[PDB]
């Protein structure tokens, strides 16, 4: 199967630089461009630069020119996005694409970069502790900084009914947010309920136990 | 530097409609105009390719049309799983430029959430700050008052709300209001509610703190 698989982003100062990698597994052949594409938080695509990874030609959007340098390493089947001189309007989630040389038929998963000279926090883990036949229980994760957070219950085994929201940024500028799931009344005390939070952008985990309380 | 413009900017359509979403470009693309399906946080997923090729495994009920300068996508029967952002995207070129986008929505008969409401924890009372928050559970549709009473008492400026994108097989919401006091002013009253209005209908959750 064809893979782009994104590397690099995360948090970085105004003026600042980072570089993006877009590594490919599966083509059947090189004749396809490789893109960049970003997408603001709550707003539209936008395209931001093309390769032709076996030539060089390279193609920019007015809005990075002179900024951004997308380069290819072919012996590492590796297109780079090198972002200099970053603004906050840089701040997106980056896909890159390919494109016969069609459509752009596959994608990365996608990298979120943010540009801001706020500090990394990791989040607090609060629990939402547990009428009818049905209870509901979570976590609140609160005060980090940057996006994003994960979250999953009992290591991934508990999916259904789970809920959780969008973060919320707070007037004091960290995010904010809860994850929700619903289960059976009688479940309660007989099952040990643990939701696990991811924020990879502070190497930190925190699994909580939501006992009734 | 060619504008694509879509229509509508977003729509909502029951289950089996019909739905048309259109793209006019500003200047000549001959027929190099893709179509995408986005899911909320995800990458785009190509749909259409030379206005009017199917790319492989996509449902035959997406198609695409070109008069001119105006494009169309058509889902001739929507179905829940439906529910994201439709772009499209010239490529004359290469100066890509993608369309401003169509968020569809799937209309659904009415839902009233189950509503729960959470104390804050006593972890986090240690730490100075009091989070309430109230939980509206697989609704529809989306619009519904929520209220924050404390003895009483309705509250402004202290709460912010978070929702879920809609659900892709009963396309419901779900909805959290987050209530913010100090512990202070926490400690100082005893009954947190949370009311949630929807049409003829309004409930109120509550706890008695330390009950
Ligand atoms: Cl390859
Ligand atoms: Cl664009
Ligand atoms: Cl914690
Ligand atoms: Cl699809
Ligand atoms: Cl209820
Ligand atoms: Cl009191």
């Amino acid at each position: 199967e064809v893979q782009l698989v994104e590397s690099g982003g995360g948090l970085v100062q105004p003026g600042g630089s980072l570089r993006l990698s877009c590594a490919a597994s599966g083509f059947d052949s090189g004749a396809y461009l490789r893109h960049w594409v970003r997408q603001a938080p709550g707003k539209g695509l936008e395209w931001v630069a093309s390769i032709y990874p076996s030539y060089g030609y390279t193609s920019y959007a007015d809005s990075v020119k002179g900024r951004f340098t997308i380069s290819a390493d072919t012996s590492k089947n590796t297109a780079y996005l090198q972002m200099n001189s970053l603004r906050a309007e840089d701040t997106a989630v980056y896909y890159c694409a390919r494109s016969a040389a069609p459509g752009m038929d596959y994608w990365g998963q996608g990298t979120l970069v943010t540009v801001s000279s706020a500090s990394t926090k990791g989040p607090s883990v609060f629990p939402l502790a547990p009428s009818g036949g049905t209870a509901a229980l979570g976590c609140l994760v609160k005060d980090y900084f940057p996006e994003p957070v994960t979250v999953s219950w009992n290591s991934g085994a508990l999916t259904s009914g789970v809920h959780t929201f969008p973060a919320v940024l707070q007037s004091s500028g960290l995010y904010s947010l809860s994850s929700v799931v619903t289960v059976p009344s009688s479940s309660l005390g007989t099952q040990t309920y643990i939701c696990n939070v991811n924020h990879k952008p502070s190497n930190t985990k925190v699994d909580k136990k939501v006992e009734p309380k | 530097d060619i504008q694509m413009t879509q229509s509508p900017s977003s729509l909502s359509a029951s289950v089996g409609d019909r739905v048309t979403i259109t793209c006019r470009a500003s200047q000549s693309v001959s027929s190099a105009v893709a179509w995408y399906q986005q899911k909320p946080g995800k990458a785009p997923k190509l749909l259409i390719y030379s206005a009017s090729d199917l790319y492989s495994g996509v449902p035959s009920r997406f198609s695409g049309s070109r008069s001119g300068t105006d494009f169309t996508l058509t889902i001739s029967s929507l179905q829940p799983e439906d529910f994201a952002t439709y772009y499209c995207q010239q490529y004359v070129s290469w100066l890509i430029t993608f369309g401003q986008g169509t968020k569809v929505e799937i209309k659904r008969t009415v839902a009233a959430p189950s509503v729960f409401i959470f104390p804050p924890s006593d972890s986090q009372l240690k730490s100075g700050t009091a989070s309430v928050v109230c939980l509206l559970n697989n609704f529809y549709p989306r619009e519904a008052k929520v209220q924050w009473k404390v003895d009483n008492a309705l509250q402004s400026g202290n709460s912010q709300e978070s929702v879920t994108e809609q659900d892709s097989k009963d396309s419901t919401y779900s909805l959290s209001s987050t209530l913010t006091l100090s512990k202070a002013d926490y400690e100082k009253h005893k009954v947190y509610a949370c009311e949630v209005t929807q049409g003829t209908t309004s409930v109120t959750k509550s706890f008695n703190r330390g009950e």
